[PDB]
């Protein structure tokens, strides 16, 4: 059987000048509880002397 | 160098309003005059102003550089 | 072009000698909801709401929790991206 | 991986029965300016408090797909996220002779 | 300055809908609901399956089972709330049913 088909339009926003992370995870594993995302990052690229 | 009216982070995440300055470095738009500040079509360069709304940005086809973050108000609710 | 000139040493030292050489660091207010869990102004480990709040700035290596821009639940597609897909046993 | 943009994934275990699986799609706004990025790849991403990758290469959580965009003026929108879609219901049986 | 009243009253240009009821946060209907009556295990069982729709920020499910008597009255046999897309019913009676 062939049931239907969908034409999908993705996100078209670039989010300039912001550092963002997107996560897609199968949710049956964690059960009822919500997931709390924490990241271990470095931070701003500053301007230092030559 | 006085610090009376200044708050440091200074950039607000808004759901429907763009915080950039029009034709600035961050908006990155440079082209013919398109619309008014009330989303009315125009061609005179003197009275071309962005309304900071999503339609005002769509007039420029510059949706990519939109300052605000759409559909936050669904989550904040 | 007249007046009285005073000595500020006794007035300045009233707080402490240290405050004359360097300002004092700020401490967040105490809320009893935390059960004595103590907070600081330069760390945050949880995910906060977005609208009406500022975009944070990160200056050094640290564990971070970040404001949410989107969150949804849907049904996952069976295809894993390759040409071959096998459904079921 | 790269500094400007990155991608990673841990493979999902195959199912046995004919059952569907939910999927959680989250976007987080970490900081403002150009930041250097993760310290150790996927091991620096923590769900609840568990690293996605163990201290070694062994995986702790299977099925996670992470996209990292360091703050830049010119960057591409995150991949795999959708805004809207329209569907047309066919409901027509496929037979051998007529595709 | 009396001239500022007309400047204030003109307001601004707002984009969107005043009603804004096209898409709130009410979840849509579940996608594919099917009930299967199997005697493989030696008993009569009902296997209910559905597919999660696009729900914002978490979703859970509510199930009601109703016995449709011959008269036309519908009795309520049981109710359940679960977060798993599949549910099984056992030890049922002889009448018709609706989920
Ligand atoms: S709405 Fe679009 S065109 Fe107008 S200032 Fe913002 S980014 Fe620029």
């Amino acid at each position: 059987l062939w049931s239907s088909y969908t034409e999908i339009i993705d996100v078209k926003q670039c989010y300039p000048n912001t550092a963002l992370v997107g996560v897609q995870v199968d949710s049956e594993q964690f059960g009822s509880q919500q997931v709390s995302r924490n990241y271990h990052l470095r931070g701003r690229i500053l301007q230092v002397p030559s | 160098t006085e610090t009376d009216g200044a708050v440091f982070p200074g950039r607000i995440m808004l759901a429907n309003t763009c915080t950039w300055t029009y034709r600035g470095d961050e908006c990155g738009y440079s082209g013919p005059a398109v619309a008014d500040e009330y989303d009315q079509p125009t061609s005179d360069i003197t009275k071309d102003k962005c309304s900071k709304c999503l339609s005002g940005c769509k007039f420029r086809n510059n949706v990519g550089n939109f300052g605000g973050f759409l559909s936050i108000n669904k989550l904040s609710q | 072009m007249t007046g009285i000139l005073f000595s500020l040493g006794a007035s300045m030292v009233l707080g402490g000698v240290a405050q004359m050489l360097a300002p004092k660091a700020r401490t967040p207010r105490i809320q009893t909801t935390d059960n004595g869990k103590q907070n600081t102004y330069f760390s945050s480990l949880d995910n906060m709401v977005a609208q009406g709040n500022v975009l944070p700035v990160l200056y050094g290596e640290m564990r971070v929790g970040s404001r949410v821009v989107s969150q949804e639940i849907s049904t996952a597609d069976e295809g894993d991206g390759g040409q071959v897909v096998v459904i079921g046993r | 991986m790269g500094k400007g943009s990155s991608k990673g994934h841990t493979p999902r275990e195959a199912k046995d029965n004919l059952k569907s699986t939910q999927l959680l799609s989250v976007i987080d706004a970490i900081s403002e300016g150009p930041i250097e990025g993760p310290v150790d790849g996927l091991k620096s991403v923590l769900l609840n408090s568990t690293p996605v990758l163990d201290t070694e290469g062994n995986t702790n959580i299977s099925g996670v797909t992470v996209v990292f965009r360091a703050g830049e003026q010119e960057q591409t929108p995150p991949e795999g996220f959708e805004s809207s879609g329209s569907e047309t219901v066919l409901g027509t049986e496929v037979k051998y002779d007529t595709p | 300055v009396p001239e500022k009243e007309a400047i204030v009253d003109n307001g601004a240009h707002f984009d969107g809908e005043q009603s804004g009821t096209v898409n709130g946060v009410t979840p849509p209907a579940v996608q594919h609901l099917t009930a299967e009556v199997t005697a493989d295990s030696g008993e009569y069982q009902v296997l209910a399956r559905w597919d999660t729709p696009k729900v914002v920020k978490g979703v859970s499910f509510l199930l009601r089972l109703t016995v449709t008597a011959d008269d036309g009255s519908e009795r309520l046999v049981s109710t359940a709330r679960t977060t798993e897309t599949t549910y099984r019913f056992t030890q049922l009676a002889l009448g018709n049913y609706r989920l």
